[PDB]
């Protein structure tokens, strides 16, 4: 188990630390989050008391480095930094772990929920998500908007997931226009799968990161980039069944976690009935279709 | 984006533009089996692809054999559609392309974007007007060559005959649409209107009569007259 010390907490702030979240109190006594899960990423995020716009937050993997938060006042921000001195860092949060000045990341035993939601997104995919080679950990917020968003404006602040465009001549092969637009599987199995992500784990990962991202941020762009990934899938007549049930639990467990008064945002309409309801896998979705009607009749 | 009556004399500057309507592809008969089922029997149709400055209409006859062992021919329809007018839009020289095509359903809009993903400078525009282009085929020379066709073919036409020698393209085409509404809410009597005096002919290469510009007032006013009398008679005002 793993820690994330703070340097301390001078403006008042709400800490996210995966899908838990603290209020803490203007110099408040808080030195950080401890017995963090070894295995996955984690992402921390803030969102000021006195500025609720901008989230913004860190994604990172204790297995790659030491880091700490460390609040800038001249930027106004908390800061992810990292320690290269392993036995300072050490003692560090041994002194804050025996005045007991950190919050236990509060995972039940039982609870499966981060490793669902995080099952397959790799740091080093983020990295090449989010560019900026010099740290370990990727920073994103509210505001940021993807590659695809800035072409229809600062370019090393975007977020860089793979451009979906269905009317595109990636996704259209000259002489099948009516067969790839209908049916999308070469654009999802040639173009995207064999071509670009290589694999459908891969592919998962960025669903699964974009989704994070929409919802711990209200990143617009994310939430694009999401949808965009789960009708391409459910537009396609053709594809492997190990997707189709993985696609299934992934989106049960997004939707199981998603705030309910949030749904009116971050839920296309269009796009979820289509797939629940229109698609070709308008079938292969049971427990998504389940917890999408007990918890959201209303979208549909 | 859409075009309307806002922007209408925009059809008669001089950026090329070609209105499509397609509504006169997919041509159905609905009759009774043996067995007492109903059935379809298709037969040939058409692309109405009209630059409204010239009066140019590119024809594309489509024959029933392209149907043969389709299903969803309605949403084949507008694909095969699609892909003729982009075929056009390749066939013509750079100077002779449209820079925008104006569907006249808007249900073509995405078969059409699709197939024109090569031009993207082609812009692809929906139209809030209702216009009467669906009666294209109750011209007479234009219902006979589209149904003796034996197979796919592009017929040329000028559907404006010589009318641009005398008035200009606006009118051309206010003379025009209102010929095809008239034609489309009561075409006996527009046809007996325009047909009514033996001394007024066709020319070989012309779609309507030769009219002079006085008796073309008079055509006009009973066109008008033809399509309010049908009116009265529809919502019994
Ligand atoms: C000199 C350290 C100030 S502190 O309060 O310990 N903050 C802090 C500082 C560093 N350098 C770190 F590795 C971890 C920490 F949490
Ligand atoms: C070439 C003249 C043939 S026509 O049918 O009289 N008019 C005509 C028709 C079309 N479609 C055109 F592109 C140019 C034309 F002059």
């Amino acid at each position: 188990m793993n820690t994330v010390p703070f340097t301390s907490a001078p403006i008042e702030v709400t800490i996210g630390i995966d899908q838990y979240s603290f209020n803490v109190k203007e110099n408040q006594p808080f030195h950080g989050i401890k017995d963090i899960p070894i295995g996955h990423v984690h992402v921390i995020h803030f969102q000021h008391a006195d500025n609720s716009s901008m989230r913004y937050g860190y994604w990172f993997d204790c297995r790659m480095g030491n880091f700490y938060i460390q609040y800038d006042p001249k930027d106004g921000l908390y800061k992810m930094m990292e320690e290269r001195d392993g036995a300072k860092f050490e003692n560090i949060v041994h002194n804050f772990k025996e005045r007991q000045m950190m919050v236990s990341y509060p995972k039940i035993d039982e609870d499966d929920t981060w490793y669902n939601l995080t099952e397959f997104v790799q740091m080093d995919k983020i990295r090449k998500i989010v560019r900026k080679d010099e740290n370990q950990f990727s920073y994103v917020d509210s505001s940021m908007t993807t590659v695809q968003e800035n072409e229809l404006s600062d370019p090393a602040h975007s977020l860089n997931y793979t451009v979906i465009n269905f009317k595109s001549r990636e996704a259209i092969r000259p002489g099948h226009e009516m067969e790839d637009f209908l049916d999308k599987s070469y654009y999802l199995n040639t173009v995207m799968l064999q071509g670009i992500f290589k694999n459908s784990s891969n592919y998962f990962g960025e669903l699964q990161f974009a989704f994070l991202n929409a919802m711990f941020f209200g990143n617009y762009g994310s939430s694009l980039q999401w949808h965009a990934m789960i009708e391409l899938i459910c537009s396609s007549a053709t594809v492997p069944k190990h997707m189709l049930d993985k696609l299934d639990e992934i989106l049960y467990y997004q939707i199981k976690t998603l705030p309910e008064q949030y749904s009116d945002i971050l839920l296309n309409e269009r796009v979820w009935n289509i797939c629940l309801y229109s698609s070709f896998q308008k079938n292969s979705l049971h427990n998504t279709e389940k917890i999408m009607e007990n918890k959201y009749p209303e979208l549909l | 984006g859409a075009m309307n009556s806002s922007n209408y004399a925009e059809l008669f500057n001089n950026d090329i533009k070609l209105f499509v309507d397609d509504t006169n592809v997919y041509r159905v008969t609905v009759h009774k089996t043996f067995e007492g089922n109903v059935a379809t029997k298709a037969i040939n149709g058409c692309i109405f692809t009209l630059n409204p400055k010239t009066g140019h209409l590119f024809l594309k006859i489509i024959h029933t054999s392209v149907w043969a062992g389709q299903k969803r021919l309605s949403q084949l329809a507008k694909w095969k559609t699609a892909e003729e007018v982009s075929a056009l839009v390749r066939s013509l020289p750079k100077e002779e392309q449209p820079k925008q095509i104006i569907v006249t359903r808007k249900a073509m809009l995405d078969p059409l974007e699709v197939h024109m993903l090569d031009f993207p400078n082609i812009a692809i525009r929906p139209t809030e007007l209702r216009l009467p282009f669906s009666a294209a085929m109750s011209i007479d020379k234009l219902s006979d060559v589209v149904m003796k066709a034996t197979e796919p073919q592009m017929v040329l036409f000028n559907i404006y005959d010589d009318w641009l020698d005398r008035i200009s393209s606006y009118t051309a085409f206010s003379r025009l649409t209102l010929l095809l509404r008239a034609l489309k809410t009561n075409e006996e009597s527009a046809k007996m209107i325009l047909l009514s005096d033996p001394t007024i002919t066709i020319k070989s290469y012309h779609l309507w009569p030769s009219f002079t510009d006085e008796q073309w007032i008079t055509i006009e006013s009973q066109m008008r007259d033809l399509i309010l009398t049908e009116y009265g008679r529809k919502y019994n005002v």
